[PDB]
């Protein structure tokens, strides 16, 4: 049969951005007055983050040029009537493309996975248009918007993205064929699963299995995503941990760091202008301590990022746009093909693969050594034993058939533990 | 009398003369955004997240004649143009909007004024198109093959 | 806390509270005709440190089909003569009186239940010229409530008297300047005539443990009343319960 | 400046008015009364009186009284002026010259 | 990282020539040791950089080195690793901090538009496919041509794939028996 899997890899993360003077200082007088002789320190905090920030940009650029590098469509091309190849239904993948649609919308699988991430790049928007009156009374979003520490959108938007992802997805199904290396999708299929070792004629024998096999594998991946499943607790632990750090962030602004209090309005409103420096001395220390290790960690981990980020190109490229002969790459061994969905912040791969079902227990030779001392080897079988006569079979299906020029390969000698056959001048 | 959360902050209290209790919020802080082209005389502005009525009436009464509310928020001095688009741009502001620069030439010579900035749509990228048929043609495929390199 | 609502949260509070998992002890005497002078001894006359945490159970007695609420009554003190302060807290059936007086305290003090008087007198200091008092003032209870809280404790010269008598969290009764330190409570012993096993089956308790200044992890409802509690340097469940500030 | 897009410094919503509260008809303190009463004590046996929920002022405070000096400590003396407090503790005694 | 000499953080002065010109050593160092804190911070910060930048680097030249291995020594079996696909080959040149690749690739400049099929079913139902092009019609006879190139020529062994039966949506050819 053929086994379905997804893969989440994650491309992007958040864009912080932080107002450092109002962090420290707040709306004080007093305290700005004092973080001046401090010079260049928020200066640096900014040119820090807004290198991060223009990082992420540029690796998001890079991954919508993977996505759309020569791929070529026809302008007949409608999502609303073209949506069904050689009895596989892909329309749970497709968004909305052609020359009447209107592009603002997702697949439904992407519609899946992002109504169970509550923060992705629309829903901090959402979010943050609500501090204007707290939408219930509060959030922590909105109170850390007013301390200066506030998440910027993406330079592309979501729909964007999920409409490159549509046009590498049919640009596999249609007869330009530019990601199914110039061929049909069956017929794309039917060769990747006999350069397995399997016979062409049982996968001409059996295409509408292999079809029907196909739509089983999309609908459990469709009906999947229900509170166990790795591709989501992977997406969601980096919300997770975005949240956790902004929110030991803001609490560095309550911790006195051996002043008298940690509120500014409290030492304003009890000490004069001499002693009241030495108070807010201590405070603007803590706080610009706790900036430059928020700093610190951010740069470190934009690195991890791209490099997933890398990886996902890699992948886009080799196993989603053409296939390529490395083994154990994409999936697992048994790989047939890959397509590709959008996700918050990264990219979701479906693998499709080759799985045995049945076994057989059979009696196998490597090689033959036929009559003036030559020798033949199987390519990609094993050479049986069927009513006392040498056929060949395919090494992942079990299928006889007779010893042909297109089965062997030949050497002029054999190997000394070849067996020998003096009988075979066949086909 | 008073109410009071987990961090120490006064939240919320109740009048000693009246018996009527309130809840207290703080009150706004932000940003704006200025995007700058070289030799110009004044940058765009954008307040993220804000609509104009509250940009007008509670944050700045200064004279600002162009304003549009747009998806990223308040839009001061810059022209809303979303249906046109460009493929390069050195003033992104997010979520897929750019902000573009265009000077009245003197052939161009706009009597009513406006303003130069532009708010358009970023699209840097876009496939090929073809002219062919997408299902079979009597059985055969339609396709388009190189005749010189 | 002082004047202030907490509301769904929990919240890390260092106070005068009692040390999870140490010892109560009940101090309450009943006699009916003699005294035992061991009674008056430091196994009961005990050391006021910092101050006591008292569970206090509230008798109550029925003569004609009505309530009588009674329990014993606690002195607090240094040296017990008059030239000295100590503090007298007693119940009047619903009436707390509550003293802070210059006493001539007798050597074997007892009060005697009114409801169904004893044998004996009621005789706790003798003193016919009207002492100096730094305090004096009466406070209203519940006489249909099972048990009765109280913290008493001291800190720069200063008493502080908290307690309950709907529910276990305790709130501000008074404070006292004194300007000295105190050393010794005492639980003083009630003669009654009916109390015991042939009578009505009821008894007297009266359980004290000490306090001293250590942090809890305290949880507040919806409605701002204290629900659960954890001691944080109780046992390695706390500990992880006060450094994740959950009790799950 | 070259083209960019650039986050300029944080404002604040400027606030429209005042709301100020204070509870009417309460009694003096009178802390004068007590400071320059004919009875004074040691360090001995230095008094106290607390003071709270009455009205003071200082000027007329330091004006009923003969100040030699008056300092303060972890507060400052044009903060009290307009300020609320749960209470005040006032000890006194009188200095022996050599000490 | 030189403009931090001139921060006074929060001393009487970024100088130590004027503190040293007016200060005793008792009341000098109250003032030394600010800058001296602010400086090592400075430091600290810039180092951590550093530290973070060297990673960057070190993925892109690994990524150069395999550039260098499997493009311009050899050329991968790998498609969209090295240019764009029609990539044929790539040269290496020495760049100030780093390596300049220049990448060679087929570039068609005219089309025309042909009708193809994706197979061919034989007599005694033998199927054949093309080998990387397509079977198209001329004269009313099959013919191979290739995928990039319009050129038709002969169908041959060399031209095909056998294959013992053939798929359901294959065009019927029972005259080819061809070279
Ligand atoms: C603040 O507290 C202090 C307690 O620390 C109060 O001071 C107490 O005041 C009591 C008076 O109410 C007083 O009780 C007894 O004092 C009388 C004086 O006794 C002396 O003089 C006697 C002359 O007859 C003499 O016999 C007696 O000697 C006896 O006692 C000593 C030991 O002290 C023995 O060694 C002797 O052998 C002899 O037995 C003393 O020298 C005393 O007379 C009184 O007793 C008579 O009256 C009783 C009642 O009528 C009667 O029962 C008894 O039999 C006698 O007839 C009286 O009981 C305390 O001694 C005294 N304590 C101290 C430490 O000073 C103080 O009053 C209080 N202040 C205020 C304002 O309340
Ligand atoms: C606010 O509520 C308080 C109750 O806490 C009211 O105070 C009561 O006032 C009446 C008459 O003035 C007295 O008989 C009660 O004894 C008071 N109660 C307490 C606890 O002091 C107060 O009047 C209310 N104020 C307003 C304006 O309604
Ligand atoms: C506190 O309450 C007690 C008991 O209700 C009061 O004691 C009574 O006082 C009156 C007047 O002095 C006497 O006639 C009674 O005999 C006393 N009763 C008892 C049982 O002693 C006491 O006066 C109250 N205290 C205050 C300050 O009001
Ligand atoms: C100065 O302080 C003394 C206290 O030492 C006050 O004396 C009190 O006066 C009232 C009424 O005159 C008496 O009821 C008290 O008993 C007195 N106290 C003592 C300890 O005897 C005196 O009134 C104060 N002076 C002024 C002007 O108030
Ligand atoms: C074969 O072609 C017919 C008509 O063109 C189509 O309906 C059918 O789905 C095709 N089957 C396969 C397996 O491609
Ligand atoms: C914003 O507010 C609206 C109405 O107040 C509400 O429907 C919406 O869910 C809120 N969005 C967020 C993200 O809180
Ligand atoms: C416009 O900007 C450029 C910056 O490259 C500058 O050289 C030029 O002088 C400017 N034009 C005017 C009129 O100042
Ligand atoms: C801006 O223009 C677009 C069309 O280009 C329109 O859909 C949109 O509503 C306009 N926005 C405003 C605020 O007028
Ligand atoms: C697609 O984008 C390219 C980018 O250069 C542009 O030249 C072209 O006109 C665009 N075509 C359409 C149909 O938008
Ligand atoms: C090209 O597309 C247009 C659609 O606007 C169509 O009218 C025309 O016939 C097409 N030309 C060819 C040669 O297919
Ligand atoms: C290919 O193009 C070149 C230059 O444009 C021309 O000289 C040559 O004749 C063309 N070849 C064919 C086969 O059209
Ligand atoms: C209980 O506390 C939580 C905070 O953990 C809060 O979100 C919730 O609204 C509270 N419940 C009620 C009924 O207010
Ligand atoms: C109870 O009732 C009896 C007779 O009805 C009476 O003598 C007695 O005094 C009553 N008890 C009290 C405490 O009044
Ligand atoms: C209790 O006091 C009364 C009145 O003074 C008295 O008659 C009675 O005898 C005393 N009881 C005892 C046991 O001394
Ligand atoms: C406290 O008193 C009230 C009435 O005064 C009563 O309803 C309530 O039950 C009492 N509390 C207890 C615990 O009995
Ligand atoms: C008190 O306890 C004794 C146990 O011996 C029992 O016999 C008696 O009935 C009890 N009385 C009441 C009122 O519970």
């Amino acid at each position: 049969t053929i086994a379905g899997h997804e893969e989440f890899i994650q491309t992007s993360s958040p864009k912080v951005t932080i107002d450092c003077s109002a962090f420290v200082c707040s709306n004080y007088a007093a305290c700005h007055d004092l973080l001046s002789e401090y010079g260049t320190f928020c200066d640096n905090i900014n040119s820090i983050l807004n290198e991060v920030n223009d990082l992420l940009d540029i690796t998001q650029l890079q991954v919508a040029n993977a996505l759309m590098q020569g791929v070529t469509l026809s302008s007949n091309l409608n999502t609303n009537l073209h949506s069904d190849v050689d009895n596989i239904d892909f329309k749970s993948l497709l968004g909305c493309l052609g020359s009447q649609c209107g592009s603002s919308s997702r697949s439904l699988l992407e519609d899946l996975l992002f109504n169970k991430v509550k923060l992705s790049d629309v829903g901090f928007v959402e979010a943050y248009n609500n501090c204007t009156g707290g939408s219930e009374i509060r959030d922590l979003l909105c109170v850390q918007s007013f301390n200066g520490i506030k998440v910027l959108p993406p330079i592309l938007s979501e729909t964007q993205i999920s409409g490159y992802t549509t046009a590498a997805t049919v640009a596999a199904m249609f007869p330009p064929w530019s990601a199914a290396a110039g061929v049909p999708f069956s017929l794309n299929v039917q060769y990747r699963i006999n350069g397995l070792g399997v016979t062409m004629d049982v996968l001409n024998k059996n295409q509408k299995l292999i079809a029907n096999a196909f739509n089983k594998a999309l609908l459990s991946i469709q009906n999947g995503f229900t509170a166990t499943n790795s591709a989501l607790a992977k997406i969601q632990s980096v919300v997770n941990a975005n949240a956790q750090a902004l929110n030991s962030l803001l609490q560095q602004l309550f911790n006195k760091f051996g002043a008298i209090s940690s509120s500014l309005q409290e030492i304003l409103s009890r000490l004069d202008p001499p002693e009241a420096q030495v108070q807010i001395d201590r405070l603007i220390n803590g706080r610009l301590t706790a900036l430059n290790a928020y700093v610190s960690q951010q740069l470190s981990d934009i690195t991890l990022i791209k490099a997933g980020a890398s990886r996902a190109i890699e992948k886009v490229n080799e196993c989603v746009k053409s296939q390529s002969p490395r083994i154990n790459f994409c999936g697992n061994g048994n790989h047939i093909l890959s397509l590709v969905q959008n996700a918050p912040y990264g990219l979701l791969f479906i693998h499709f693969s080759y799985k045995p079902t049945s076994f057989k227990t059979v009696l196998v030779s490597p090689g033959l050594c036929l009559s003036g001392d030559r020798g033949i080897a199987p390519k990609q079988g094993y050479f049986i034993k069927q009513n006392d006569s040498w056929m060949f079979t395919g090494s992942s299906y079990y299928y006889p058939e007779p010893i042909s020029d297109k089965n062997v390969v030949f050497m002029n000698s054999c190997s000394v533990n070849f067996t020998k056959a003096p009988f075979i001048y066949l086909n | 009398n008073l109410l009071y959360d987990s961090n120490g902050n006064i939240i919320g209290f109740k009048d000693f003369l009246t018996n009527k209790t309130y809840t207290i919020l703080p009150c706004y802080s932000g940003r704006v955004s200025a995007a700058f082209y070289q030799n110009s005389s004044s940058p765009a502005l954008l307040y993220r997240n804000l609509k104009c009525s509250y940009v007008l009436n509670n944050i700045s009464f200064i004279s600002q004649p162009f304003y549009f509310d747009s998806y990223l928020g308040c839009v001061l001095n810059a022209v809303n143009l979303t249906s046109y688009s460009v493929s390069s741009c050195d003033l992104r502001m997010g979520s897929g909007f750019c902000i573009d620069y265009a000077l009245p030439s003197s052939g161009s010579a706009s009597r009513g004024i406006s303003s130069p900035y532009r708010f358009v749509t970023f699209e840097p990228f876009n496939v090929s198109f073809v002219n062919d048929s997408v299902e079979t043609v009597g059985g055969l495929f339609e396709i388009q093959i190189p005749t010189n390199f | 806390v002082l004047n202030r609502v907490y509301l769904n949260t929990t919240l890390l509070f260092t106070g005068y509270f009692p040390k999870s998992g140490a010892n109560f002890r009940d101090l309450a005497l009943k006699g009916s005709k003699y005294l035992s002078t061991l009674w008056y001894k430091p196994p009961f006359l005990s050391d006021f440190n910092n101050g006591i945490f008292s569970k206090v159970k509230n008798t109550k007695l029925y003569v004609n089909n009505t309530l009588y609420s009674e329990f014993s009554t606690i002195v607090i003190g240094s040296v017990f003569v008059n030239t000295s302060y100590t503090i007298v807290v007693q119940p009047h059936n619903g009436i707390l009186e509550i003293t802070a007086c210059q006493y001539t305290m007798c050597e074997y003090p007892h009060t005697v239940c009114k409801s169904k008087g004893s044998i004996r007198n009621e005789s706790w200091h003798i003193d016919s010229s009207e002492p100096l008092c730094l305090f004096k003032k009466n406070f209203t209870y519940n006489v249909s409530a099972d048990w009765l809280y109280f913290h008493f404790y001291q800190e720069r010269g200063v008493f502080y008297a908290y307690y309950a008598d709907v529910g276990m969290p305790t709130t501000f009764l008074f404070s006292l300047y004194l300007g000295t330190i105190l050393s010794h409570y005492y639980v003083m012993p009630l003669t009654c005539k009916a109390i015991s096993s042939n009578t009505d089956n009821e008894t007297l308790e009266y359980w004290v443990t000490p306090l001293s200044r250590r942090q809890y992890l305290l949880n507040f409802d919806e409605h701002g009343v204290i629900t659960n509690a954890v001691d944080c340097s109780s046992s390695f469940l706390s500990e992880i319960q006060c450094k994740t500030q959950s009790f799950a | 400046p070259n083209t960019g897009v650039y986050d300029l410094s944080g404002f604040t919503v400027k606030p429209v008015a005042t709301v100020y509260r204070r509870i009417p008809n309460l009694p003096d303190c009178d802390i004068d009364n007590w400071l320059n009463n004919v009875s004074v004590p040691s360090p001995l046996n230095w008094e106290r009186r607390i003071f709270s929920n009455c009205n003071f002022n200082l000027s007329t405070l330091l004006r009923l009284v003969h100040v030699d000096s008056f300092s303060c400590n972890n507060l400052d003396k044009s903060k009290i002026f307009g300020s609320c407090f749960n209470s005040i503790t006032v000890d006194k005694f009188a200095i022996p010259n050599r000490r």
